[PDB]
């Protein structure tokens, strides 16, 4: 027969020594490995041909003509096909199919937002804001209690000095005054125990929260993405994703397809690498919807300037095709069943993917000033406030 | 006095201040040795607290199928009269072959009759038993109360269910088109989301 | 009419709590049952909910060469179709027609989750 | 004064005592915010020091032959006209075969 590929990576990797090769040895990839593995169990002659149009079957409404990959099989130009070709009803109504040999799904693709340094006020992260509020109001309550206890049950401790003492005990710096009665000393003791526990809990693992950097994606998922319009998303042209959005009946997908269709220029693209370049040359203003396999492969490959957000919007599975009624449909089906039973498919998928991941195939380093600047700003604000307050008091006592 | 002595001793164990300090030699010895004791104890407590807070979660030794098979202290088996048992019968990889050899003859019978039987078998066993099961029912029951069962490792192989039909039947094409239409529409995803996730019987750096 | 072979497993086929009160197809409510209803509405064919008496899955013994379970009912004409969890594989596919998948799966390891001492109030 | 102010500020950065403490509001604000600053900085220093002392030694990425071969950023080869070269010529294992293929032609 004749084996047609899409010249798409990693399913079709043109060999580095392309000049000095010909025939079925022209190019390499997972698809070719699978084709050989199935020719072993099927005994069918094949030629590693490539489709001229370089695109997958699409059904134009006006001409009602299959183009590229599907056209070759339907119009007799092709006998078989082994490729990253996605199943679907309309495409299945015209040609017999095999069983899935991969799992996938439509997935989002964007440019890796830069690692946001832990912003100002990062020294509060070690403790959740609930604990901070409880701490504040406990510092208030203890001082109030100490004031009440000392004023109305004495052997000084006003409210101002009481707050001073409580704060000093919370920061391990003692003060010039200590309670002299039992009823204030109990409060002091529990306050000391509480601050000891809290500080020992906070101090521990405090460099991490001043140093750790977490990336925040702008498009959390499809719903969040479609809610906004500042960023423009695109998809391949004449493919399964377009057909899936076209036949969609879900509100989010309906609005998303409306926005993509009614967006100028045309967000669409002729080929996958074009979308890759567009997202990598858009300052993160372009989002591309491709599968979950190519996406991961790209993520693993340098410079790794992209990432996948959200989860698969729908799983589809690939599948070896065949012309309707061809006698080869059954043997290829049984062949893929056998290979799935063997580890050929899992072995190939595990090896080809993550085979040569350049990026990523933590250390402890000093604190830069960017990490701990917030407390310096706070200190300077406090000094300014103190001088302002003293001037205010000075003018007030002048009158 | 005694009241102030207790106050001072407490104010030195918490590393806070002390409005007074001993002035004689024989009180100063006590103060110093108490300071040494509290220094040691407090440093120990703080360090071990740091250790506890960044404590790694229990890493069960059953992470891998190979590890789960070498751990003969825990018995393991596959459901009998099922397709998974057939797969392990025809499994050719080293780990699967070794597991199949182990499970071929073991007393009591590592095989089981029904899924509920295997679930209860693992439940009663004090961790001395292991079970092999499809990745759907496992999750579904791990979601069902009681939630005393827990999946370890990842899926060992990718496969799928199917709407079977008698060979040569006349309802072959229509059902294929039907399943394709139902998968293209979110109807099937809706069913799975409703009847797996909507139930919810139970349920390094971090604040 | 159509005869359907379901293995009656959680949650693909479930017996309604009002099993005695409920009767017929409406008596049964499971993911397999709902899928059967949806597909039938898609095609319009009469069917009667049924469960395999043997209570087993596909297993052809070497000595007897006889199919048991849902596949057994399917091959011998006892069952017309089988909308139920049935891992599609090679040996089974060699006798029975499989439509395209409707759910992915995989074999997995189950263990009794060891009790983890949740930090009490006095965990400090 | 200024001398005692410096003494107090230093005695609060080291977490030690202070024979005096501010008595007015406008000195107490400064004292408190300085205490907050020193608490943050000292805790940070202590934690990161703990980290440095138990710092793992440099684990070079060339630990394994397979890793040393996948790291094409580093070129590798075997002595020519020697028995080791002959062994790699006849090496049959996956890692050795891949390394031999890499080293067969490289400039
Ligand atoms: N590499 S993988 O996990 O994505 C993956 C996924 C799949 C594989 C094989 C592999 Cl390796 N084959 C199965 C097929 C095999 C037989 C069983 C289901 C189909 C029919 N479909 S699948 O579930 O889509
Ligand atoms: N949500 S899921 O993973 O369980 C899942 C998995 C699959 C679904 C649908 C869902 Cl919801 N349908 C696909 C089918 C649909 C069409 C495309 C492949 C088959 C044919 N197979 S699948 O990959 O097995
Ligand atoms: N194999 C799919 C690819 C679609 C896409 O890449 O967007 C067809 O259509
Ligand atoms: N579903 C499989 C049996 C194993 C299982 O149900 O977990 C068939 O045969
Ligand atoms: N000793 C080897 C050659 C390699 C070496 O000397 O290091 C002989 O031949």
């Amino acid at each position: 027969v004749v084996v047609t590929t899409i010249l798409e990576s990693p399913y079709v990797m043109m060999k580095k020594n392309h000049e000095m090769l010909e025939g079925n040895e022209r190019y390499e990839g997972y698809c070719v490995d699978l084709a050989a593995e199935i020719a072993k169990h099927c005994g069918f002659k094949y030629k590693l041909t490539i489709v001229g149009d370089g695109k997958y079957g699409a059904r134009d409404a006006d001409t009602k003509i299959w183009n590229g990959m599907v056209g070759e099989l339907v119009y007799g130009k092709a006998d078989i096909a082994i490729a990253p070709l996605t199943i679907t009803l309309v495409r299945e109504e015209v040609i017999d199919f095999s069983k899935p040999f991969m799992s996938l799904g439509i997935s989002i693709m964007i440019k890796k937002p830069q690692k946001s340094k832990p912003g100002v006020f990062s020294f509060l992260d070690p403790l959740a804001y609930e604990i901070w509020m409880c701490i504040v109001f406990a510092y208030i309550g203890v001082s109030v209690v100490l004031f009440l206890v000392s004023r109305f049950s004495p052997y000084e401790f006003g409210i101002f000095n009481s707050l001073w003492f409580s704060l000093g005990a919370f920061m391990r710096q003692g003060c010039d005054i200590s309670p002299r009665s039992l009823s204030g000393r109990i409060v002091g003791g529990v306050w000391w125990f509480f601050t000891l526990i809290i500080i020992s809990s906070y101090t521990a693992n405090l460099a991490a929260f001043l140093t750790v950097e977490r990336m925040v994606s702008p498009i959390e998922s499809a719903e969040d993405l479609s809610k906004q319009t500042e960023i423009a998303y695109g998809t391949l042209d004449s493919g399964s994703t377009k057909e899936f959005f076209r036949r969609s009946k879900i509100a989010v997908f309906d609005k998303m397809w409306t926005y993509m269709r009614s967006a100028e220029p045309s967000v669409f693209v002729r080929t996958t690498a074009e979308g890759v370049a567009r997202v990598r040359k858009s300052k993160g203003k372009y989002a591309y919807l491709l599968e979950s396999t190519m996406n991961e492969y790209i993520e693993q490959r340098k410079p790794c300037d992209t990432m996948k957000v959200g989860g698969n919007l729908d799983s589809k599975g690939y599948g070896i095709a065949t012309p309707k009624g061809s006698s080869l449909g059954t043997p290829v089906n049984l062949a893929v069943l056998k290979l799935s039973e063997q580890g050929v498919l899992d072995k190939l998928k595990n090896k080809w993917w993550y085979d040569k991941g350049e990026c990523g195939a933590e250390k402890t380093s000093a604190l830069s000033l960017s990490n701990v600047a917030g407390v310096f700003y706070i200190l300077v604000g406090g000094l300014g406030l103190a001088m302002l307050v003293a001037l205010i008091e000075f003018c007030y006592k002048s009158r | 006095g005694i009241f102030n002595s207790l106050w001072f001793s407490l104010g030195a164990f918490m590393q806070q201040g002390c409005d007074i300090s001993p002035r004689s030699l024989s009180g100063r010895i006590v103060g110093g040795v108490w300071w040494f004791f509290t220094l040691i104890i407090i440093s120990s407590y703080t360090a071990n607290l740091a250790a506890f807070l960044t404590v790694e979660r229990m890493v069960s030794p059953i992470e891998s199928a190979e590890d789960l098979a070498k751990q003969t202290e825990i018995a393991y088996g596959t459901l009998e009269a099922g397709s998974t048992k057939e797969f392990f019968r025809r499994s050719k990889i080293a780990v699967f072959e070794k597991m199949w050899t182990y499970m071929k003859s073991a007393e009591p019978s590592v095989f089981v009759r029904t899924t509920e039987e295997g679930m209860i078998r693992v439940r009663k066993s004090k961790g001395k038993y292991a079970y092999l099961l499809e990745s759907t029912m496992n999750e579904y029951i791990e979601q069902r109360k009681p939630c005393d069962t827990m999946k370890v490792g990842g899926n060992l192989d990718s496969k799928g269910y199917g709407i079977a039909t008698p060979k040569g039947s006349a309802l072959r094409g229509p059902v294929n088109l039907a399943v394709l239409k139902l998968s293209e529409q979110g109807v099937l995803d809706k069913l799975k989301s409703k009847w797996w996730y909507d139930k919810g019987e139970c349920g390094k750096t971090s604040a | 009419t159509y005869i359907v072979t379901t293995i009656l497993e959680d949650p693909y086929v479930m017996l309604k709590k009002n099993a005695n009160q409920f009767e017929g197809n409406d008596r049964y409510e499971g993911y397999c049952v709902e899928l059967a209803a949806e597909i039938a509405k898609h095609v319009g064919y009469s069917y009667r909910l049924e469960i395999v008496s043997d209570g087993k899955y596909g297993a052809r013994d070497p000595d007897t060469k006889a199919w048991n379970g849902m596949v057994g009912e399917l091959v011998y004409g006892r069952a017309d179709v089988a909308v139920a969890p049935l891992t599609i594989t090679l040996v089974r596919e060699e006798v029975i027609d499989f439509s395209k998948p409707f759910m992915s799966l995989g074999i997995s390891i189950m263990i009794k989750k060891p009790q983890k001492s949740k930090p009490g109030v006095f965990s400090f």
